[PDB]
């Protein structure tokens, strides 16, 4: 049954699409993620890895026998008209080469065509990091055909569109898979009307890293300062020297804090919290700044005032700002 | 201190070979350029040759084809294999060693010397 | 002249023969022979849950339309002609960006035996992925997976199995090893059937049982810890009166146990919950953080300022019974807690 | 209908020498050329280069190329681009570049019937830019895109830009993280080697920075370490070990600010806008801790042996001096730079 | 011309799947290895970087031509169109040929069928290293030279003028490092296969040690002489004996902290590990010391040596000055 | 039938043409006419002792088999001719990882002229090699290599030559310079001979001579020791019984010093030697080392621990200690006399 491959291939021109002159051929994507990579957010990237099929009907491809289906290997692709399939937001996009071309090819007798093959794609993702770190992002993955237009090629999803994995095995550190869409359009640009199909990850962050890496150590230094009102006046190398390094380490918080963000110009969630946290460090040495000199040159009874006040206006701030960014 | 100890010879007959060689003691000089020189009475400093880490032989025009500059990178020497020598060639030869900044031909790049060799050539 | 007969014999082979048709199309199923040598289970990346390994990558099946009658039973021939013949086209399932070396040539092997038995074996670099649990950081254990099978032919077409009773056919080399930080503790083999979409297929899987060796953290992460606690309880055994001086001992020891916290977590990937190295610097910072709330209640009864002069018995301040009584409850209750750390997380 | 456009695709191919440039021994051939930028991805200071991903299309008309029968644009596969004629075309800004290889290798071929040809590539290239950082972070970037022919000079190909002010599009909807670009500018011109002339495009960018980040990072802190250097004027002079201790550690925080600037910054040998108010604020917190010293050596040095002889009044008069000295810092400052 | 026929005639029928003598004697490939340079040394990624001139020496009957007297420098594109043997290298990690402006290849044909095969090979080698005595050890890099499908009963490896093969060590220089010898080893291995040739290029690698003392070392010993200040202070200072200490167990920590950042996580205590560590010690019992001291003045107050507040300062003038003179006596004799 | 006329010329020039022989083979050498345009001298990575060079690489010969007579009297033809054309396998000695551009096509231009003489220019990314001599850093310079010649080709085969005064055939873009930190003072042309395994070879050399600019180490190491010395010698000012303050100053100072002298040595090859920066910031060590045992001396004499109150003459108060008023002298002057010597030994070579 190699004369039903010859005879498939004889007269067969692979420059050239499936009815070309007749009908845009109907392509019915179909994909598989394996696993969605780390989401880098300081490149606005996510890698993913697919398994992603197309099935197209080439009449030129029709044969009458018995076998009914051509399972076969990547050495028959480079002999067919293969689609000029490009994600659209791709940065460093690489097939699998290893052992083989990891393409497979399978051709039943009425011409229909199933291409498959395993791909891992370096996405752009524009992240929107406002409201860090509890924001929620739908990363895109956008492909169409690089040359034939809408009046070519047009492609469509099938009934099991996009098929998930296990989600466990996933390299999602921070975030969360939570949803998953897809939708059609057409997009305009100089060289015609193409059919983009695109593919929207949900994804949203588990904040559970930067609790435990700046949200908890900017609130147990804030706390820390709060040491110096139960010290009592005249203790005044105690007093100022507990009222420096705490802005020290506000400085050294605030600096380790930004290193996973982008040079973003702009207020985040969390630029928003140290920055009070740097308020209430700064606000706890100009007390005894103020203390010791109206003292030794009411305002004696300051410290009566600021163990109730700083413990209450930092507990009612974190009520207007844990509700501001998870409700209302 | 660093001390380029030279050898050699003294007298030949013209149309006698000789082989003039320069110990190097206190840096590796591996990573340098040694290379010779000559200067005759009343005359400039003039450029022999000259061997990069690389192993490449750079000579002067005028004593191209006669000399061979070989090195032993391991001994951290320079040799000069003197051969054809003309009565043109009796003056003092100097071993140098440098990195070559504006040189490789400029004696003003070589930041240690040797101390001299009287090569007499009599016909 | 002499090799012009082995010319006929190879030239032959390919008169008619198709590699893009599997051996036995509509007769049997190939019987595809798997064995790996792993020569260096390279270096395990915990920031990108991967590892490399370095296998001597066999395979062995037979092809009925191979066989030939020459002077010499094997011919053990180039690397050429492994690309003119049907070589099964194995993926590793958890692979990511793994290199075939192509240095001095393709490094690949083709030996026809004279009953069409081929040894087609390549020399890869796999840098498969391992997803890790981190909960027990750094006093764990991982199972770090291979898994390959076919991309294009099901269970019905080309079937996989292990040669030489499959717990000796994954072999590693004894001066192999190129771990720095983990230890191999044997491997697991197993077969498998993977349902998919296209159909299914058949996985061979290997389980390398991996553990991690505790010693770097100790060194850099522990002792700086306990060394710290040890320090902030220092500043017990001082006078009432050294104020400025038992603060710079309570605010010094917040600000080393605040530093050790940053670059313990720069030793993993982002994960977004708490390790079991977190554990153990988060009750560590509460017992440096309590050994100042303790100062600042002894100096809440300090009633005068000045301290003892070596020739009296004025009055002076007395030797602080909350003092007295944490230099007994805070040197034993981190004792207490290294015994019931250190006793539930080595098992 | 399927079999005549089978035989007009072979005979265009026929006969067809790929090393000759269209009208060999006459005219120029005219490519005019088309950009569509995707993304503009990192612009690094440290490497001097921004990474560009585009799509680089060229117009040109092949003569040979001039199929008659059929009424449609033949958008054939893209590897017939192997076997066709397209210009040599480079990036001399260029360090590292490759054309986008999946699923196929992504170029395309629209043959048109008088013979136009598009040749459209997805290029993501690592051009060089020379950053005048003088003004750090306060400036404004010039970062081009030098487009050449190579083996062809002026008398063989000339190039030209498609709408000559709407040939680039996509550069409004380019969103960077850090920079914001204000304008681009085409400019065609013919540069003069020692082989030749040669046409050359230069698609140019201007990018302005943008200082969100930058006072959250280093302003705004260096802002209030400085004033909290400034409460040892309000503690009083028999604190030895409190008006030390400020300014000590102050000059530690004003250190490990500039320790952690440095490492995101290349080997610049120059002073900076953001080097100019670092070492600024330095000085202030400096002088805040030679004020303690020239008080606390008026009181016990010249004591047994601006106003001075007198140990408050130099308090009283630095509590004054100071938050103006370095308002007029930040004045002379946030003027000359924006 | 002439050539042109010649070299046509050794390529008509030339069958490059066949091995040289495809059914009689093993061919016998001889190497010659003339290094360029050594590039980057790294413990972090446990590799080395080198860059070589390799170069094969084999006959082939096959190629035998007469009536020229010349060696035949062909261009390099026909060493695709020759036998050339597979030969590999275990330890490569990383590895390409030169392709600029060509890739870097050479064919020199002899009258008798000697082929030359030169290439310019970079290639990232990896070695195990035995930090242990980091950082004044040696260390042994290897370059596992071997035919992939050929057994010994098909080919056959040997270095060319025995120890005179591979050129060019001496003249390279380390900036880390210093090559104390290199050995030449000629072997067969057995797989589960065949058995196999082996070459191996190996090395010894010996640490300088002049980077490493004004780093860490040098620093570290000058930072512990600053806590023995604070037994030339008198006792009542309180927060001026503190102050001594507490920024001196920082700055131990500080050099800790700035030297794990470009050093691999091995679980072993290496030579700088147990010198820091040692260091750290004579920091930390300078500062128990004093709250040695502050406990019997004033809680043992008002109720080797005695407990005399100033004999322990005088005998800890004395003890500490000769533990760590000690210490560093141990230390640089067991280590060097 | 237009262009029927330069495809019959490029079909004949080939026909009997082999690819794999030298123009001359048994008859002469052949002298290639090299020639080098740089575009951008780009940027010195120190700590791999390697530079980058964006060069457009001209090489002409003289090849016989390639006379023709045509309508022009030269063929500005594709890359795709210079892959059936033998040219010289020329590599360069010094190279680690150098890239042969091709976008979009291969930058490669052949151009046949009638009598044979050819032109082939390549665009290169060399990434070649610098042996640095690192004992006067910063305030040093360099001499970095560009060395290139035939692999297999012999002195006997093919020598290389440069054209037109070898002194000025390399030319430098006075727009791209790509040098941040160093400074291209002037190149200097060369040629050599190596004596490799297999005989000897024709070597070309361009010595692209460097000087760091050394305004970055003084903004980020010489002024931040320089005002950290001055910050321990401020403590001598100060009175000798503030013991919990004149410390602070001795010792931070200590700790300013040490974060210095550890992240001074970063982005440098980890040499067996100091540099002459480390011959700053260890004399800049022992001026705050020895600003604290003098503290410790002065400590050691005070009898009274209590301050001076004011209303009084000299109970008995401390007088200024005589260490005290000699060192406010000695140690800005002894720091005063190292920094001239320092930057006049090294700024004159
Ligand atoms: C005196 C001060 C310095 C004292 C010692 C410095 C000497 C090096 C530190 C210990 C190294 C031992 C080690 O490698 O870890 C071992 C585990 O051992 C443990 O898990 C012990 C748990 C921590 C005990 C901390 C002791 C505190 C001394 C107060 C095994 O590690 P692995 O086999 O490599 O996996
Ligand atoms: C205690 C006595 C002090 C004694 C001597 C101290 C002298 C200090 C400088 C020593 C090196 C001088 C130098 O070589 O200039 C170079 C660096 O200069 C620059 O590029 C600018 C860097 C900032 C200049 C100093 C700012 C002081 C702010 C507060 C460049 O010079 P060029 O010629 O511009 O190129
Ligand atoms: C985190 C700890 C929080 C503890 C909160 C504890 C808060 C609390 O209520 O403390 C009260 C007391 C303080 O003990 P302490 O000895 O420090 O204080 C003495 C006490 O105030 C006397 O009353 C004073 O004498 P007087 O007759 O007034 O003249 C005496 O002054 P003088 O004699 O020098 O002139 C003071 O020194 O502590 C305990 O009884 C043991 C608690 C052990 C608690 C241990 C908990 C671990
Ligand atoms: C690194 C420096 C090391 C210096 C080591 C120096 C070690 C050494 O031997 O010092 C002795 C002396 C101490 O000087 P200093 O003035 O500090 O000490 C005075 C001295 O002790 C008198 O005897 C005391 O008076 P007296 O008893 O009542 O009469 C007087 O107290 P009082 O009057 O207030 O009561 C003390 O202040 O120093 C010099 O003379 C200058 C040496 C300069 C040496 C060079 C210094 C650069
Ligand atoms: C084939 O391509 C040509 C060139 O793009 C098309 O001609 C243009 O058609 C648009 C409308 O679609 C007009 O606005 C332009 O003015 C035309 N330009 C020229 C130069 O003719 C042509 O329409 C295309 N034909 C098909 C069938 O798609």
């Amino acid at each position: 049954v190699t004369v039903i491959l010859n005879n498939l291939l004889e007269g067969y021109d692979n420059k050239l699409r499936p009815d070309i002159g007749v009908k845009p051929t109907l392509i019915h994507t179909d994909m598989y993620v394996n696993s969605i990579g780390p989401v880098n957010a300081i490149n606005m990237e996510y890698t993913i890895d697919i398994f992603f099929a197309q099935t197209w009907y080439d009449r030129r491809l029709k044969f009458n026998s018995t076998i009914k289906v051509l399972r076969l290997n990547s050495n028959m692709v480079g002999k067919i008209w293969i689609p000029d399939t490009f994600f659209r937001n791709s940065k460093k996009a690489d097939a699998h080469w290893i052992t083989t071309p990891n393409r497979m090819l399978r051709i039943w007798n009425d011409g229909r065509v199933l291409y498959t093959l395993r791909l891992t794609i370096d996405a752009e993702c524009q992240l929107q990091l406002h409201n860090f770190p509890m924001d929620e992002h739908s990363c895109p993955l956008e492909f169409s055909s690089y040359g034939y237009p809408r009046e070519e090629i047009v492609y469509q999803w099938k009934r099991s569109s996009v098929e998930v994995g296990d989600t466990r095995s996933w390299r999602l550190y921070q975030f969360s898979f939570v949803g998953l869409r897809n939708t059609t359009e057409v997009v305009k640009t100089t060289s015609g009307d193409y059919v983009v199909m695109s593919v929207y990850f949900d994804l949203s962050r588990r904040m559970g890293y930067f609790t435990i890496q700046t949200y908890i150590p900017c609130t147990l230094i804030v706390v820390l300062s709060w040491v110096s009102f139960w010290i009592n006046k005249d203790a005044v190398p105690a007093r100022t020297s507990l009222g420096i390094t705490t802005v020290l380490t506000m400085t050294t918080l605030s600096t380790i804090a930004r290193k996973s963000l982008p040079k973003v110009s702009y207020v985040t969630a969390m630029d928003l919290f140290v920055s009070v946290c740097f308020i209430f460090v700064f606000s706890a040495l100009v007390e005894y700044g103020t203390l010791h000199y109206f003292v030794s040159n009411r305002i004696a009874k300051m410290d009566s005032y600021a163990r109730i006040f700083f413990p209450t206006a930092f507990c009612l701030f974190n009520l207007v700002y844990w509700v501001s960014y998870l409700y209302l | 201190q660093v001390q380029l100890q030279e050898s050699g010879g003294g007298l030949v007959q013209a149309g006698g070979s000789l082989r003039v060689s320069c110990a190097a003691s206190g840096r590796t000089f591996t990573a340098y350029i040694m290379a010779w020189f000559r200067q005759a009475p009343g005359k400039e400093r003039e450029f022999l040759a000259a061997m990069d880490q690389g192993r490449i032989q750079y000579y002067g025009d005028s004593v191209r084809g006669r000399f061979t500059i070989s090195r032993d990178y391991a001994k951290n020497s320079v040799d000069l294999q003197l051969d054809g020598l003309r009565p043109e060639d009796t003056a003092v030869y100097y071993c140098a060693a440098g990195a070559g900044f504006w040189g490789l031909r400029t004696a003003s790049s070589y930041h240690y010397w040797g101390q001299g060799t009287q090569v007499t050539v009599s016909s | 002249d002499n090799t012009t007969v082995f010319t006929r014999i190879l030239d032959r082979l390919l008169d008619g023969y198709d590699n893009r048709l599997r051996p036995g199309l509509g007769e049997r199923v190939t019987e595809v022979k798997t064995d790996i040598f792993v020569t260096s289970f390279g270096p395990v990346s915990d920031h990108d849950m991967e590892y490399t390994i370095d296998v001597f990558f066999r395979q062995s099946w037979k092809d009925e339309r191979l066989k030939f009658k020459g002077p010499m039973t094997v011919l053990r021939l180039n690397n050429l002609m492994a690309s003119k013949i049907w070589t099964p086209d194995t993926f590793f399932h958890n692979g990511k960006k793994s290199v075939a070396h192509n240095m001095t040539m393709p490094n690949k092997l083709l030996r026809i035996t004279e009953d069409g038995t081929l040894l087609y074996t390549m020399r890869l670099t796999v840098r498969a992925e391992c997803p890790m649990h981190l909960e027990d950081f750094p006093m764990d254990a991982h199972a770090c997976p291979l898994k390959f099978g076919s991309y294009a032919y099901t269970r019905a077409e080309v079937v996989y199995e292990w040669t030489r009773e499959p717990a000796r056919s994954v072999v590693v080399a004894e001066d192999g090893s190129r771990l720095n930080q983990y230890d191999l503790l044997g491997q697991t083999v197993d077969s498998g059937i993977v349902q998919s979409s296209t159909g299914e297929y058949v996985v061979m899987t290997t389980h390398f049982h991996l553990k991690r060796k505790i010693g770097y953290f100790v060194i850099q992460t522990y002792l700086p810890c306990i060394m710290t606690v040890i320090l902030s309880q220092v500043s017990f055994w001082l006078n009432r009166e050294s104020v400025p001086a038992r603060t710079v001992f309570g605010v010094t020891t917040v600000l080393t146990m605040t530093t050790l916290s940053i670059s313990a977590r720069n030793s993993l990937p982002k994960v977004a919950y708490a390790t079991a190295m977190d554990w153990f610097i988060a009750v560590c910072y509460a017992f440096v953080f309590s050994a100042l709330i303790e100062f600042a209640t002894v100096n809440y009864f300090t009633k005068r300022g000045y301290a003892w002069d070596g020739k009296s018995v004025k009055t002076f301040n007395s030797v602080s019974k909350i003092d007295r009584l944490s230099r007994i409850a805070f040197p034993l209750l981190f004792g207490i807690f290294n015994l019931v750390y250190w006793a539930t997380y080595l098992n | 209908n399927m079999s005549f456009v089978k035989e007009t695709v072979d005979k265009l191919l026929k006969g067809y020498d790929i090393r000759l440039r269209p009208d060999f021994g006459g005219p120029p051939v005219c490519v005019g050329m088309n950009i569509d930028i995707a993304s503009i991805d990192m612009v690094s200071e440290v490497n001097m280069d921004y990474t560009l991903t585009m799509y680089f299309q060229q117009y040109w008309r092949d003569k040979r190329l001039a199929y008659s029968g059929i009424p449609l644009n033949l958008t054939l596969d893209n590897r017939v681009a192997d076997q066709l004629w397209v210009p040599d075309t480079y990036f001399l800004n260029d360090k590292k570049s490759f054309v986008h290889g999946v699923t196929v290798k992504n170029r395309m071929i629209r043959l048109h019937p008088d013979g136009t040809v598009l040749y459209g590539l997805r290029i993501t290239t690592t051009a060089a830019c020379m950053m005048d950082l003088r003004r750090y972070p306060l400036d404004e970037q010039n970062c081009t895109l030098e487009i050449e022919s190579y083996g062809y000079t002026t008398d063989d190909i000339e190039f030209y830009w498609r709408g000559g002010d709407k040939a680039v599009t996509g550069v409004e909807r380019i969103e960077l993280p850090q920079f914001s670009i204000v304008e681009h500018r085409l400019v065609s011109r013919n540069v003069v080697f020692a082989t030749g002339a040669y046409p050359r495009l230069s698609l140019s960018f201007r990018l302005k920075r943008n200082i969100g980040y930058f006072i959250l990072q280093t302003y705004m802190p260096s802002i209030l370490i400085t004033i909290l250097s400034w409460v040892s004027f309000w503690i009083n002079y028999d604190a030895s070990a409190a008006r030390v201790a400020l300014g000590i550690t102050t000059v530690l925080t004003m250190t490990t600010i500039n320790t952690h600037l440095r490492e995101t910054l290349p080997k610049i040998p120059y002073v900076k806008a953001i080097d100019m108010y670092l070492m600024g604020c330095f000085v202030f917190v400096f002088l805040a801790l030679l004020e303690y010293a020239f008080v606390n050596y008026i009181f016990f040095g010249r004591g047994p042996q601006p106003d001075l002889t007198d140990v408050n009044a130099i308090d009283r008069w630095s509590r004054i001096v100071f938050p103006f000295t370095f308002s007029l810092f930040n004045l002379v400052y946030w003027l000359y730079y924006v």
